[PDB]
């Protein structure tokens, strides 16, 4: 009840900026976690972004995400909100245009914050995790793995030579589990995964300025690929139940779009919000 | 990634031993856009087509494209003449031959992240040294 | 029954503010302890965010916490709160996610404090943790070191100190000290600590408030890193049993979540509270 | 049965309040001996810590300490104490996380009160100290000096002031010696201590006060840095033998913790009381 | 911290003496974003490639970055000046040639634990001085 686990889908290429200063080819880096050293989100940026979605209903944000920058009476929010963290990448490939990749480690990190957080639905889905990933590492016996479910992406490169997808046949992907990751699921190692997200090997999209059709700046932006999901946490602290209602509602509505990051006029950061269906 | 001091000074050296920075601390104005480009291409292209096109000796640019790969060269073996103990168990510390063309080495060594990090550290090092003269 | 050590594993980003102006780039400075300059957290600090989480039970607070500020009558406090040292930190690597970084004064300061306070299950802990700095300074010989031990993590390195990691076989490292100080434990030097610890390593977040799409403000923070692990001692006084048992099994229950320090409403702080395991 | 050398040994941080009207930021402000400025405790204050200490041993209370303040009938106290001057301060360093720092002043300071109150083993301390401080004046020559004895810590760096620790190599450090002044001794120049020790390098911290998340109040805190020694000194008179036995045995016992300073809920204070060990 | 009077004099001195303030109390606004972001850069990235960039000459820019460097380094100098020579101290008080840029001297005096230091308090400096005057 207290807390949810919400999972992002982005529907076109998004910057969540750093705002450091990089003197190589990136002039513009992503938001990167200070751990796992994985592209996320600020749950700072995260609140601001919902906040500036909801700012029409005045009762709602006062009781939810608080009072507005210097009002009169200063009252803090109720709901909590936590970074969300990278879970699924698309990757490029030669038999598909893309597939979804995530690690072990992103795996285990998911498992590990759902038995920390406790998730409203996290017991069914702790429990498969655990076991898809005890199956992972039995097959893989500590060597480097490109693991597919689907029989027909075998020999598949993942985005470098190096890496060509494996099909084992034993290790089930339950349905509720493709679609919390994304069809077309490709297991990588943590030294593939952290190779393809790297900043040698991440989008990067090349910008100029023109002045009368004459070139004056020029800088390439780190972005993160179109239809990548991202989890965070929402934690419902002791929040009024109507406005937590229509929050919820609003925020899980097919319809609705929320646009998070950076270059918003340009069609940057647009995503879903979904809710961790029941398995 | 942060570009450490002995990197730049590596880069320093390296553009004085080929011969992009003159006895009077200048550079013809056109290497900064060839290590930029450089830069670019490694980034969307991919080292081996990058290293291709700027190891390439019958160009028709107007100075000599190939001693930024030299320079490449230079400050790589200057990196592994440092690597430790440690490092040379998980990391290649043999020293890149003079004369070996530097796209047949990274070839017959693989794609290895090691090659491509040390690229484009040593590459961001030269264009940080090249901000530090004159522009002819 | 009395004097017995806690440790925190933040679940989150920690900032506890140090209350200084700062007229650098960082504005707002985490708060690090007075001797070892170590990041911390103080007992008044600890003792807030457990009294606001136990606010419910009243009269379990009015027993152990002591009166509310503004009654009429004062109580004085039965348990005594210590100030939360830094244990252990993560620090990036290529070979994992990241490690588990403490340094051999770090362990000194346990082993002393330890001593000082005899916790409740103080003794095999010291004996075992002067049994390792023993072997780790016959090993080192006095040059920098970083050792690892599990052997699959050799050579892994650290990101901000670019210094790789080596393995001393016959340095045996016991499952307890393992769930004590945490997994793919790094023991480093002092310097190397420092540095990772300092000011310009630790991970600093900019953030700025918008004003109908412009920036109105912006400044910097840097916080403690997510799975950081702190410990502090606990000395119960003159307090009741029952209350004393509600409050471990209340404060020890894996289910319960605890915010300490600021930034609430955006996840930073939450932490899980955990006594030392007997040998 | 005369006159003894007692050592502090803060295990935490120390407040002291003087109760002085502060013309500063501080609100809360730690006592200060009037002449010399440095740290001090107040006489009553270490009776009242001592007593409560004891308070459960009737007995002892009455013979050492004197009558309640409510009795029908007032005894006297037997044992005379008296203030608690600072000996030994932590400083940060860099080649280790601290030196404890003293300084020839508070050196003579020492010499001269023991000599004056002929303490138990004032005698052999008094001539090793004086020849210690000879030795450092011979070395010095008038120059502004600090003295580290452990050959490992030469060159180390005292942060606060910008000084770098030289090591006298002909200037032997007895162990007794190390014993009352602490390992990892740092002599120096009593301007550099008294800049260490002033209120602008004393640890201060800010505290708050908190209603339903809205700032109640706001005030700043000056402590004593944990692992400081102070030295005071015990006039007994002529008190029973066995009370008195009692008294120095439950002292010196390695197990016995007291409260000094006013923030004993969270921990502030606590502190090891030592004796003059024979040379 | 808190603020030093001391270096806001020399921040003041160098200022004026940079040409950054004109004869009325006068400069450049975008001077104010370049003392800004010195500071962010040198965390951010190495000290070393801040002050490439920021004393980098002929570049693209909407003033002349590099003054900011010479004050830099002109408020070094004044506080090696005020330096106080004894032993037993860490601080060395050789001023800055005016001949050297400061990526030379930061490159072959290194250890530059003393000049990070020197660098962010002089860069604190500067921002609090700047507020004194009015930006065009």
């Amino acid at each position: 009840m207290t807390t949810r686990m919400y999972v992002i889908n982005t529907l076109s290429n998004m910057h969540v900026g750093s705002g450091e200063v990089n003197y190589g080819v990136i002039a513009n880096l992503i938001q990167r976690d200070s751990v796992t050293n994985l592209p996320n989100i600020n749950s700072s940026g995260l609140k601001g972004a919902i906040r500036e979605y909801f700012k029409e209903n005045e009762d709602l944000v006062r009781e939810l995400f608080g009072s507005a920058p210097r009002d009169e009476k200063t009252l803090p929010g109720k709901v909590r909100f936590f970074e969300a963290n990278l879970l699924s990448m698309p990757v490029r490939s030669d038999k598909v245009p893309f597939l979804m990749a995530i690690s072990d480690e992103v795996l285990q990190e998911l498992i590990t914050k759902m038995k920390f957080f406790n998730c409203e639905e996290a017991t069914q889905y702790i429990s498969h995790l655990s076991t898809l990933l005890d199956n992972i590492k039995t097959q893989a016996q500590g060597t480097d793995f490109a693991y597919v479910f689907d029989p027909l992406l075998q020999g598949a490169i993942i985005e470098e030579v190096s890496i060509r997808a494996t099909c084992p046949s034993h290790i089930p992907l339950q349905p509720s589990l493709k679609k919390l990751l994304g069809d077309r699921l490709v297991i990588l190692s943590h030294k593939y995964f952290s190779i393809l997200s790297d900043d040698n090997h991440l989008p990067v999209l090349s910008r100029n300025n023109l002045e009368n059709g004459q070139s004056a700046n020029l800088w390439y932006e780190q972005v993160l690929p179109r239809y990548s999901r991202l989890y965070f946490m929402l934690m419902d602290g002791n929040a009024q139940s109507e406005y937590l209602k229509k929050f919820r509602d609003t925020l899980c509505t097919p319809s609705t779009i929320i646009q998070i990051g950076a270059n918003a006029s340009i069609g940057y950061g647009y995503c879903q919000i979904s809710e961790l269906s029941p398995f | 990634m942060k570009i450490s001091k002995k990197q730049i000074e590596y880069a320093i050296e390296a553009l004085r031993a080929n011969n992009i920075i003159t006895n009077d601390n200048q550079y013809p104005k056109v290497f900064k856009g060839y290590i930029s480009s450089f830069g670019a291409a490694v980034i969307q292209s991919g080292l081996i087509p990058a290293i291709i096109f700027f190891e390439n000796e019958d160009n028709d640019a107007n100075a000599d494209r190939h001693k930024i790969i030299g320079v490449l060269k230079d400050i790589i073996n200057a990196m592994r003449q440092q690597y430790t103990v440690t490092d040379a168990t998980i990391l290649v510390s043999s020293q890149i031959p003079a004369n070996y063309s530097m796209a047949q080495y990274i070839i017959e060594h693989g794609n290895t992240d090691q090659l491509l990090k040390e690229i484009t550290e040593a590459a961001v090092a030269m264009k940080l040294a090249l901000r530090m003269y004159k522009s002819e």
